């Protein structure tokens, strides 16, 4: 029910910081990538599981 | 502008009286007494004619206060080439030699002429209002050496206020010179005049050396030779307040362009578009490889890889002869590319000055008719290679403890020693770890220094 599912928001929806304007464009770049695979597969894999969870 | 010239030690008295008679050839000084030019007695009045003023006995005296307690320095200005063109009567002699020891002239051997020199500096303090600081020759451990020059700074800087100090504060060859201790007083030089100081600047003379054996190819590897082109450097400086007009590109706004910091303290020179005696036969006087040859190590004083040392500041220096549209025809020859790297906190930009009237050249030595020069003076982090190697050598001296018996049983302490090494590490860090480009606080994680 709710156990795996709350306290799994209550960690990875923790779990973003914002990124690091200071810097070059190197860091900046990583940080970047990092970003946009880290949002990714917090949203698509946890909502995939939790929308087929037990229904 | 009318600065108190101080010149203690064998080298700075030999060079204060080269370069002073250097001046009376460039002012006209005749060894008649006056000059044929301006019939003012002793000097003139104009705002270059400022060196030379009304202190003596109304004739305007050459003004430099000559000290040093080794008495054959004070016998050869005073019986050397020229008798009566410097002070006909101030220059008061020493009556004990330190003898190439420093330790002595700060604490025993030069204590008893201190009132004597503070004497001479309100006699020389209280004239003209124009004072921008001090013409300070310093020097080591030739006669006194660092004593007179370090006593007079700290007194100077506890009881005479927050005057700028301007210093050449000469490191000398080891292989022409005598000595060994050198590391020692040269490393107590960051204690007693480095702090209380506001200005400085930087002579050297292994590069003389290295050109007069290798390079310019003169058979003279002594003190001789050195004081022949310090002369000249020494002229080169001076020429900002000695040659006034449309382009005095003078010591105002020099000493502010020069240091950005509290210990950015030490300039580097770079002045060697030189043209021997033996190279005077009417060869290619050049404006070209005088540009070219700029970061070669010929011109660089000390030998430091330019691919290491980033500038956080640059003064460029073209004194010439020919035109002062040629500042523009030159500004349009080589300046375009110069992809030099530097603190990502720094300008770019070179500043420019000429004195476009020619000089008077000096005879008898081992140079041409110079009229033009090149000289990218400036504060740059490549001299951190040329402090390692002297704590390296006071290192080496400190594992040895040579004269460290010597240099305790007259007023020194081995925690005085200690915090000289923490004022030397303030003086390396200041252009090793700070002075490099520290853009690594901005943030990452990779397990850094957080």
């Amino acid at each position: 029910d709710l156990l795996k599912a709350v306290r799994l928001i209550k960690f990875l929806y923790q779990s973003n910081p914002p990124p690091n304007p200071e810097g070059t464009r190197q860091a900046r770049r990583n940080r970047r990538r990092r970003w946009r695979e880290r949002q990714r597969q917090i949203h698509s894999i946890s909502e995939r599981i939790l929308s087929t969870y037990l229904g | 502008r009318e600065c108190i010239s101080i010149h203690v030690g064998q080298a700075g008295v030999q060079i204060g009286n080269a370069c002073w008679e250097l001046y009376c050839l460039e002012h006209g000084i005749q060894p008649d007494g006056q000059m044929p030019s301006d019939k003012t007695i002793g000097g003139g009045d104009d705002s270059f004619n400022t060196f030379f003023s009304e202190t003596g006995a109304g004739k305007h005296v050459p003004r430099a206060v000559f000290v040093d307690l080794e008495p054959t320095v004070i016998d050869e200005v005073r019986t050397g080439t020229y008798r009566q063109l410097f002070h006909p009567e101030q220059l008061i002699t020493g009556k004990e030699d330190a003898a190439n020891n420093y330790a002595r002239g700060h604490y025993t051997i030069g204590k008893e002429i201190i009132d004597l020199v503070l004497d001479r500096i309100r006699k020389l303090a209280d004239q003209c209002t124009g004072l921008q600081g001090f013409s300070v020759f310093h020097s080591f451990g030739g006669g006194t050496g660092s004593g007179f020059t370090s006593l007079l700074m700290e007194r100077l800087s506890v009881d005479y206020g927050k005057k700028s100090k301007l210093e050449f504060s000469i490191y000398p060859a080891p292989q022409v010179s005598t000595a060994v201790v050198e590391p020692y007083n040269s490393i107590l030089t960051t204690h007693t005049t480095l702090e209380h100081s506001d200005c400085a600047f930087m002579v050297d003379n292994e590069a003389i050396y290295d050109i007069c054996r290798r390079n310019l190819d003169i058979e003279r590897p002594t003190y001789t030779n050195l004081n022949r082109l310090i002369g000249q450097i020494v002229s080169s400086i001076t020429a900002s307040l000695r040659f006034d007009g449309a382009l005095n590109v003078d010591l105002t706004e020099f000493q502010t362009n020069l240091v950005p910091y509290p210990r950015a303290h030490f300039p580097l020179a770079t002045y060697a578009p030189v043209i021997s005696a033996e190279k005077a036969y009417h060869e290619q006087l050049s404006v070209a490889e005088i540009t070219n040859a700029c970061f070669e190590p010929a011109n660089q004083m000390v030998k430091c890889d330019p691919r290491h040392g980033k500038y956080m500041a640059c003064c460029l220096l073209y004194r010439g002869d020919v035109v002062p549209k040629d500042v523009n025809a030159a500004i349009a020859t080589i300046k375009t590319k110069r992809t030099i790297q530097f603190v990502d906190w720094c300008p770019t930009g070179f500043k420019v000055g000429i004195n476009y009237e020619p000089p008077t050249v000096v005879p008898g030595g081992d140079l041409a008719k110079v009229q033009r020069a090149v000289c990218m003076l400036s504060n740059t982090t490549a001299i951190a290679e040329a402090w390692a190697r002297l704590d390296h050598k006071f290192d080496l001296m400190y594992a040895k403890r040579a004269f460290v018996h010597w240099y305790v049983g007259e007023g020194m302490e081995e925690g005085e020693f200690s915090e000289a090494r923490e004022d030397m590490a303030a003086l390396e860090k200041d252009y090793e770890e700070v002075g490099v480009d520290s853009v690594e606080g901005e943030g990452e994680e990779e397990g850094e220094e957080y």
